[PDB]
C-alpha cells in the first residue's frame, strides 16, 4: 500500500560483529548498505513509553 | 491479644494519657493524679522501630525489564511475557498481604505482653502489701502519700517498712 508516494519497501536488518571477527557484505542488486557501525555499550540502559512531561 | 491485658482484664485504654503508652493512675489520701511508666512505653516503641525499618529496605532493581503492556496481538511469546509477570505479581501481592497480616497480628501481642509485664514487675514490688481486684488494680493495704506512689513506679519501693502496716488490714 501506498506510503509518501511509494509502494516499494525497504527491509531492515542487523548484524553484529565481534572483535577478531569479520564482516562481509556480498550482493547483486537491491542492497541498502551500512555507512559503518554503531558502538555497543551494555548496562543499565533503557527505554519507556510514557506521555509525561520531564521535569 | 495472647496475653490478654489490652482488651482483656484491662477493661478499656487511657484516652488522656498523653506522655507515654503504659502507666499509673492512683487514688490515695493526698488525692487523685496520673504518670507514664517510660521504661515500658520505651521497649514497646523500641521493638515497632526495629520490626518497621526490618520491613522497607527492599526494593527490586533489575535488570532491563520486559516490555508489558502490547500493542498487537501475536500469540505465544507475548502470551508468556504476559503470564511470566501475571504471576509475578499474584505471588508478591500474597507475598505482601502475609507479611502485614502476620506482622500485626505480632504488633498487637508485643504490645499486650508488655503490658502484662509491667502488671507482674508491679505485683513482685509489692510483695505482701496489696491484692489484685482484676481490672488491672491493686488495693494497697495501707497508708500511702505522694512520695510513696511516686516511689513504686520509680522502682524503688521497700516492701518490708510498709510490712506490718500491710498485714493488719488484710486479715484482722
Ligand atoms: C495495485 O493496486 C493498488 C491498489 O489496490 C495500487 O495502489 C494504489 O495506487 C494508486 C495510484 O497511485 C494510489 O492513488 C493515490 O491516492 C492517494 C489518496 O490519498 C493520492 O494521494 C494520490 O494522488 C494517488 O492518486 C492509491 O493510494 C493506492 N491504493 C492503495 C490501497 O494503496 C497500485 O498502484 C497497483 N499497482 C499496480 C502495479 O497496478
Ligand atoms: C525516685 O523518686 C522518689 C520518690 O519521690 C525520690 O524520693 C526522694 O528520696 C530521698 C531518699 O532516697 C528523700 O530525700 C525524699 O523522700 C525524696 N525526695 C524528693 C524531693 O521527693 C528519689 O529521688 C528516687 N529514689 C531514689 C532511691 O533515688
Amino acid at each position: 500500500p501506498w506510503v509518501r508516494g511509494l509502494s516499494s519497501r525497504i527491509s531492515i536488518y542487523w548484524t553484529i560483529v565481534k572483535p577478531g571477527d569479520v564482516l562481509v557484505i556480498n550482493s547483486n542488486g537491491n542492497l541498502i548498505a551500512p555507512r559503518g557501525y554503531f558502538k555497543m555499550r551494555t548496562g543499565k540502559s533503557s527505554i519507556m513509553r510514557s506521555d509525561a512531561p520531564i521535569d | 491479644g495472647l496475653f490478654g491485658a489490652i482488651a482483656g482484664f484491662i477493661e478499656n485504654g487511657w484516652e488522656g494519657m498523653i506522655d507515654g503508652w503504659y502507666g499509673f493512675r492512683h487514688q490515695n489520701s493526698e488525692g487523685t493524679g496520673q504518670a507514664a511508666d517510660l521504661k515500658s512505653t520505651q521497649a514497646a516503641i523500641d521493638q515497632i522501630n526495629g520490626k518497621l525499618n526490618r520491613v522497607i529496605e527492599k526494593t527490586n532493581e533489575k535488570f532491563h525489564q520486559i516490555e508489558k503492556e502490547f500493542s498487537e496481538v501475536e500469540g505465544r511469546i507475548q502470551d508468556l511475557e504476559k503470564y511470566v509477570e501475571d504471576t509475578k505479581i499474584d505471588l508478591w501481592s500474597y507475598n505482601a498481604e502475609l507479611l502485614v497480616a502476620l506482622e500485626n497480628q505480632h504488633t498487637i501481642d508485643l504490645t499486650d505482653s508488655e503490658m502484662n509485664k509491667l502488671f507482674e514487675k508491679t505485683r513482685r514490688q509489692l510483695r505482701e502489701n496489696a491484692e489484685e481486684m482484676g481490672n488491672g488494680c491493686f488495693k494497697i493495704y495501707h497508708k500511702c502519700d505522694n512520695a510513696c506512689i511516686e516511689s513504686i513506679r520509680n522502682g524503688t519501693y521497700d516492701h518490708d517498712v510498709y510490712r506490718d502496716e500491710a498485714l493488719n488490714n488484710r486479715f484482722q
